[PDB]
This record gives C-alpha cells, structure tokens and sequence, in this order.
C-alpha cells in the first residue's frame, strides 16, 4: 500500500471507463439494448421512439 | 391530395401507419404536418352494378 495514490487514480479511471462501456448494455426502458435488434425488429415510426 | 378509398382504410391515411395503400399507393412521412379529411361518398361514388 505504499503506492496507493497512483493505483487509486488508475483504478478510478479504469472503473469509470468500465462503467461507461457497461452502460451500453442497459436498454433504459426500451425493448432491447441493441440498436440492430430494434432496427431489424420494428418499423421506423416505433424504432424512432 | 384527393383520392377515394375503402371505409376501413381511412385509418391508414396517417403518419406512421402500417397498411397496404400506405406502402404501395400513398405514403405519408413521419414528420408530416397537415390534416386528413375523410367523408362517406356512397351516394355518389357507388353503383348498384
């Protein structure tokens, strides 16, 4: 734990990147989190929503 | 835009509708502005034969 301050900064940055990438997997109330699935399953009037 | 259609097809003259005349006869855009007017014309646009 001598070098904790630098490891803390590295961990925080990596965790922020991991969270930002992970947020793509959430659908946010939509039917799916994948854009291709929505575009291939629905017509553009509801796919727009 | 003036035309004559069926009684059940008047719902398809709207933005974002799925239908037969919507796809192959008359298509409205998703961002369409204006008014659709429909009235019965059985007395004039119909014949017994």
């Amino acid at each position: 734990s001598a070098l904790g301050k630098l490891q803390d900064v590295v961990n925080q940055n990596a965790q922020a990147l991991n969270t930002l990438v992970k947020q793509l997997s959430s659908n946010f109330g939509a039917i799916s989190s994948v854009l291709n699935d929505i575009l291939a399953r629905l017509d553009p009037p509801e796919a727009e929503v | 835009d003036s035309f004559v259609i069926r009684g059940d097809e008047v719902r398809q003259i709207a933005p974002g509708q799925t239908g037969k005349i919507a796809d192959y006869n008359y298509k409205l855009p998703d961002d369409f502005t204006g008014c659709v007017i429909a009235w019965n014309s059985n007395n004039l646009d119909s014949k017994v034969g």
